[PDB]
């Protein structure tokens, strides 16, 4: 009952655990907030400087940013052109290797086709994030006035319509591959095992009592 | 027959079929799965 | 005798004493109780329904009169209900405080964004400072 | 004077405010009206905008094989050029010449949610927490004050639920803090609770029917067999269906239209995922036109100069109609219905007991 | 050198205008991060 002695003990101990569980909750919220803060888009990139980012040193991707009048892209350009050491790479392979060897401190702006292909290659340590920044297309080329031009164009429309080009991309990107939003089960799982372990311990203490 | 982008400057000198594949500028980062029960022992220090 | 800055161009034509006051380029940005910051986290509409369901349970239990399975699951479900709400209130209240801390405190803060525009006198030494600067933050 | 055929279609060509007091080209405004002026300037010609009489893009009549729409106006000698959102297609390229695309676009997903409550705590986690729930009520059931055995069970179970509710709270704080903007075709393909479809004829349906890409083949297999039909007769029907079907329909359509609707009132739809394919709108000229070359070069110049990007931004975003400090009732509401449902279940269990 | 412009020195030598400004400042190396969240008044 009201045993003042041990009474304040239960109260102080309660206030103690209250603070701790509150701290755990608050801190755990921060680990997920920062986890989102860690790049998922151009906008994410444009907003900071912990993670450097660049593009091929010459070519259409560099130009896209140089000429862009879009606020996010113009912010990314003024950063890139003055970044030191240089965020521009001589080759595409260098930009991929730089991502892989920079310990999470470098992001590379490249063509989506290449990005999604490397994502399916071992060591399976890269990832494609954000939507495409622009739209281009690959085409089969011939000299001007070539007798092959008409037929070859019609063939591409046909293969596309038969669904063959999509089959081909899936075959080379995904079938031959070597590799959403919220929370995971992993962390929560660890608390499940300690629960069943406690239940088992009790099932053991029960038997001995009887 | 290659991953050659259809651009104005090239189109002015050669002929290009309609695109057989689409693309755009995207972002490549070093990593989307990470369990480790050690993310539970971190919040509250050992 | 005035707040006249000692500059090279002026010093070449007039004499200046040692400075009687120091200064430098700084940033000027634009109390806040209002009990209405407590009614915001949990919407007025939500405070209402949580009260309607409140009496909605005290009336269901009222029709009941230990392990009375009937009203038992009522107390359990109502508990799970309030658990979610108080969790939502806590989480939501945190974002408003997290962002409240996230809104300009330095040149670097300014340099990093474009929600808050910022400028200087249209002609003069402050405009020039930025025009000529070779420091990354100031050049940005 | 060049006769330019075009079509009334927002935001490409629209009647201007007070058009009845204006004449000729001045009656119209929009992306393609601006584009027509730029092309005319660069090629050096005078022109007259004429709205196509039948309001159609251009297809061969099934019975007569005669072309309708803007393509008809070109192939039967009524117009010199078409400046409109006219898709570059094989069937049309056989009979008229297209410039390189002045606008790229692709198939895209349009969507209008108690599912923001099931996300924080994963469905898999809600399950296990329920399995362990009955897993404890069964362990205690085998037990029957300070009964040390079942005592530590209540303590450990309490510590277990403590961590979970703390995790739920912390995680729920994250989305509402950062808040960065169904999210993919992959998502759609893996489920059936949210139905999805296309116009009942035309290129979007055909893309899926023909695709050899695994995700789109899976989507096609679903869509062609779904009941009730997921296909609609018009864009308006599709968009209405998205808006009024309680989040149970997504509509697949051209990105330009999806993006446009996303920027108009009532501001309740959005485009999700990237484009699923690529096609283009082009300027069309009749075979043998002396304008063909100049028009093509003009389009490539405007593209490379950044004018077309700016023009798209103007008509989609500058003219569009659509930090954070607010908490909604939506999510909380879902927990209210499950409460009343529990009360009703109890009111049922009560009656039977008596 | 980092030689401070002072009256006693300006009486006997001439100083340029300052090449570096400086001032008196506080140097520091906390259970007070627990009393902050909830204000002492609260």
């Amino acid at each position: 009952p009201r045993s003042l002695s041990g009474r304040i003990v239960g109260g102080v101990w309660w206030f103690f655990t209250l603070i701790i569980i509150s701290s755990y909750t608050a801190n755990l919220a921060a680990f997920l907030t920062v986890e989102r803060m860690p790049i998922e888009s151009a906008e994410d990139l444009s907003k900071q400087t912990e993670i450097a980012y660049g593009t091929l040193d010459s070519g259409s991707t560099k130009e896209f940013f140089r000429r862009s009048k879009i606020a996010v892209f113009d912010k990314m350009w003024t950063y890139m052109r003055s970044a030191e050491p240089s965020v521009f790479v001589r080759t595409t392979a260098e930009g991929v290797a730089r991502v892989r060897k920079s310990k999470g401190k470098y992001a590379y702006l490249l063509e989506s086709t290449m990005n999604e292909y490397i994502e399916q290659r071992k060591p399976c340590d890269t990832m494609k994030v954000g939507g495409n920044l622009d739209s281009k297309g690959y085409g089969i080329a011939t000299p001007k006035g070539s007798s092959l031009g008409t037929p070859v164009n019609l063939a591409v429309l046909k293969l596309s319509e038969q669904g063959v080009l999509d089959k081909l991309k899936n075959k080379w990107w995904y079938d031959k591959g070597e590799c959403t939003s919220a929370l995971s089960l992993s962390n929560v799982a660890g608390v499940f095992y300690i629960l069943v372990g406690g239940l088992g311990l009790a099932m053991l203490v029960a038997l001995i009592e009887f | 027959i290659a991953p050659l982008t259809i651009t104005l400057v090239r189109e002015e000198v050669i002929d290009f079929s309609k695109p057989f594949m689409s693309l755009g500028i995207s972002i490549m980062i070093k990593k989307k799965s990470k369990p480790g029960v050690f993310s539970f022992l971190d919040p509250l220090a050992y | 005798i005035a707040p006249l800055t000692i500059t090279l161009v002026r010093e070449e034509v007039i004499d200046f004493s040692k400075p009687f006051m120091s200064l430098g380029i700084s940033i000027m940005i634009k109390s806040k109780p209002g009990v209405f910051s407590f009614l915001d986290p949990l919407a007025y509409e939500i405070w209402m329904c949580i009260v309607f369901a409140y009496i909605g349970v005290s009336v269901v239990l009222f029709l009941v009169s230990p392990r009375s399975l009937s009203g038992r699951i009522v107390g359990g479900v109502w508990w799970f209900f309030t658990l979610i709400i108080i969790s939502s209130y806590t989480a939501n209240l945190a974002a408003f405080l997290t962002v409240e801390r996230m809104p300009i405190e330095s040149a670097e803060d300014l340099s990093k964004q474009t929600e808050i525009a910022y400028g200087t006198l249209d002609s003069g030494s402050t405009k020039e400072f930025f025009r000529r600067s070779k420091i990354a933050v100031f050049d940005k | 004077t060049i006769v330019v055929t075009t079509i009334l279609e927002s935001p490409y060509v629209m009647y201007k405010k007070n058009h009845e007091q204006l004449e000729g080209n001045e009656r119209y405004e929009g992306y393609c009206v601006d584009l027509a002026y730029e092309i005319a300037k660069h090629v050096g010609i005078k022109y007259k905008l004429s709205i196509v009489g039948d309001g159609k893009y251009g297809a061969r009549d099934p019975e007569t094989k005669i072309w309708n729409g803007m393509v008809g106006e070109l192939v039967y000698g009524r117009a010199d050029i078409a400046v409109a959102p006219l898709t570059i297609t094989l069937v049309r390229e056989e009979v008229i010449d297209f410039s390189k695309p002045f606008m790229s676009l692709g198939i895209s997903i349009m969507i209008k949610g108690v599912f923001s409550f099931l996300d924080p705590l994963a469905y898999e986690i809600w399950m296990c927490i329920v399995f362990a729930y009955i897993g404890v009520s069964v362990v205690l059931f085998l037990v029957s004050p300070r009964s040390l055995s079942g005592r530590i069970v209540g303590g450990v179970w309490w510590f277990f639920t403590l961590i979970i509710i703390s995790s739920y709270t912390a995680n729920l704080a994250a989305f509402l803090t950062v808040e960065r903007m169904i999210e993919s075709a992959e998502d759609l393909a893996k489920q059936t609770e949210i139905a999805y479809g296309t116009l009942d004829s035309g290129s979007t349906k055909e893309f899926f029917r023909r695709s050899k890409i695994a995700v789109y083949e899976k989507m096609w297999s679903y869509m062609k067999s779904a009941e009730p039909s997921v296909f609609t007769k018009t864009t308006a029907d599709g968009v209405a269906r998205v808006r009024k079907s309680k989040g149970k329909f997504a509509f697949l359509l051209e990105s330009t239209m999806n993006e446009y609707i996303e920027q108009r009132k009532p501001c309740d739809t959005m485009k999700v995922g990237g484009n699923l394919d690529s096609k283009g709108y082009g300027v069309a000229t009749p075979k043998g036109s002396a304008l063909g070359t100049p028009v093509n070069l003009a389009v490539l110049k405007l593209s490379e100069q950044g004018i077309l990007d700016k023009l798209k931004n103007k008509w989609w975003y500058d003219k569009g109609e659509c930090k954070t400090s607010a908490l909604s009732l939506s999510n909380v509401a879902g927990v209210f219905y499950i409460l009343v449902g529990g009360l009703g279940l109890a009111m049922m269990v009560a009656l039977i007991e008596f």
